[PDB]
């Protein structure tokens, strides 16, 4: 019954600090070492540091030296990590995991937490700006779609025809532009016999900003 | 510093065939290599430790062998659930990881359907312009898309987003844009998306006259 | 480490020989170093029933 539990985190402004943590059970807390690692989308993996909950002391990679600190609390079976002076370079998913070996030397592990996100941005928040996408006017088939720009933070959820259209639909991941804001792209491929004869609705729910926007498409 | 690298960055495997990946080190890490499997959207799991020992819970199809500065991982009869990102790790010195490699599903190569969506009324009223180029079912995930305005090429002003390989049909979808303000949109009459693929005998262009 | 036995020869450093990522390095000296400690003040003991 070995489990690791992590909390989530918000988007911070550059220069800000963030606190993340991990709770763990199914094994005596003070009997093993814990590691923190970091990876960003599109990047590889880096090691950040190790904390010994038994006592105790810490050791860190020079990469974060002076910006990362770690503490432990044996009464809650938890460890904490804090990062000062945050920059956009630290946008990443952070993981916490249990180490292996009590015998005298350390190797590595198989018990990982879920992963928690920390993001850093100059942007505050924006609802989506949604526009329809459609062909002018057979071609056999065509796709209708929608373009969503400048929303923040992500995710924004897209569905078609209020949940009625669940197939032929292709969606793309949220993407950042130079504005620091995100875009969404969604299209549905439909036969021309079902397009020049019908209309379709793109529905986007930007849960993080508490708003929903929709647009209608047809092959005008 | 222990330096580890991996090859190939991308492996293409026909399901049911065995698959191999390898790792190389600049130092000796002979007593302790390990391999991990990462699922998109989820924490990784350990597969091989102690260089070649299977982790508890890992099926017999997973194996490998090596020492020193070189090691190869093999998955017998690779199944669709085994297409994942794999990583190497060294335990002989302060811990480091290699970059990692990914295994993709091998599929028949073919050109996409190509569609264009010139900027709609709402984005133009709003003051921006984004011309959308949609490519459906191109395989492999490697293609060139470029934009033209009245036959002039543009660069530094575009977006591209590509989906993950479809676990059902092993295919891909691509969406990209030509980005400019409505004011710039009005400077040209014909907008076009030109694409080149290994699945095409000739370039394909879609366009619209505004 | 204090009051223990000394190494017969020279200083012996004992460690693990699998990986270098180890928890403890034990250094056993072949000569002692005397340390003198004190608490120089003088306290009165009291008792509360
Ligand atoms: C198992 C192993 O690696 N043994 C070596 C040993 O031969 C060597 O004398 C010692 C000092 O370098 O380090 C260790
Ligand atoms: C040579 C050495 O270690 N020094 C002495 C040891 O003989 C004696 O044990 C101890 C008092 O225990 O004082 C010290």
């Amino acid at each position: 019954q070995v489990q690791l539990v992590q909390s989530g985190a918000e988007v911070k402004k550059p220069g800000a600090s963030v606190k993340v943590s991990c709770k763990a059970s199914g094994y005596t807390f003070t009997s093993y070492y814990m590691h923190w690692v970091r990876q960003a989308p599109g990047q590889g993996l880096e090691w950040m540091g190790i904390i010994n909950p038994s006592g105790g002391s810490t050791s860190y990679a020079q990469k974060f030296q002076g910006r990362v600190t770690m503490t432990r609390d044996t009464s809650t079976s938890t460890v904490y990590m804090e990062l000062s002076s945050l920059r956009s370079e630290d946008t990443a998913v952070y993981y916490c995991a249990r180490d292996v070996g009590t015998e005298g030397s350390l190797l590595h592990f198989d018990y990982w937490g879920q992963g928690t996100l920390v993001t850093v941005s100059s942007a505050s928040t924006k609802g989506p700006s949604v526009f329809p996408l459609a062909p002018s006017s057979s071609g056999g088939t065509a796709a209708l779609g929608c373009l969503v720009k400048d929303y923040f933070p992500e995710p924004v959820t897209v569905s078609w025809n209020s949940g009625a259209l669940t197939s032929g639909v292709h969606t793309f991941p949220a993407v950042l532009q130079s504005s620091g804001l995100y875009s969404l792209s969604s299209v549905v491929t439909v036969p021309s016999s079902s397009l020049g004869t019908q209309t379709y609705i793109c529905n986007v729910n930007h849960k993080p900003s508490n708003t929903k926007v929709d647009k209608r498409v047809e092959p005008k | 510093e222990i330096v580890m690298t991996q090859s190939p960055a991308t492996l293409s495997v026909s399901p049911g065939e065995r698959a191999t990946l390898s790792c190389r080190a600049s130092q000796s890490v002979s007593s302790n290599l390990a391999w991990y499997q990462q699922k998109p959207g989820q924490a990784p799991r350990l597969l091989i430790y102690g260089a070649s020992t299977r982790a508890t819970g890992i099926p017999a199809r997973f194996s490998g062998s090596g020492s020193g500065t070189e090691f190869t991982l093999t998955i017998s009869s690779l199944q669709s659930e085994d297409f994942a990102v794999y990583y190497c790790q060294q335990y002989n010195n302060w811990w480091t990881f290699g970059q990692g490699t990914k295994v993709e599903i091998k599929r028949t190569v073919a050109a996409p359907s190509v569609f264009i969506f010139p900027p709609s009324d709402e984005q133009l009223k709003s003051g921006t312009a984004s011309v959308v180029c949609l490519l459906n079912n191109f395989y492999p995930r490697e293609a060139k898309v470029q934009w033209k305005v009245d036959n002039a090429l543009q660069s530094g002003n575009s977006q591209e987003s590509v989906t993950e390989q479809d676990s059902k049909d092993s295919t891909y979808s691509l969406s990209s844009t030509l980005t400019l303000s409505k004011a710039d949109y009005e400077k040209h009459k014909v907008y076009a998306c030109e694409v080149t693929h290994q699945g095409l005998s000739s370039p394909v262009t879609k366009s619209f006259n505004r | 480490l204090l009051n223990g036995s000394l190494a017969e020869g020279e200083i012996i450093i004992r460690s693990e020989n699998i990986t270098k990522n180890v928890k403890t390095i034990i250094v056993h000296l072949n000569e002692s170093v005397k340390i003198e400690c004190t608490r120089p003040n003088n306290k009165t003991r009291t008792s509360i029933r």
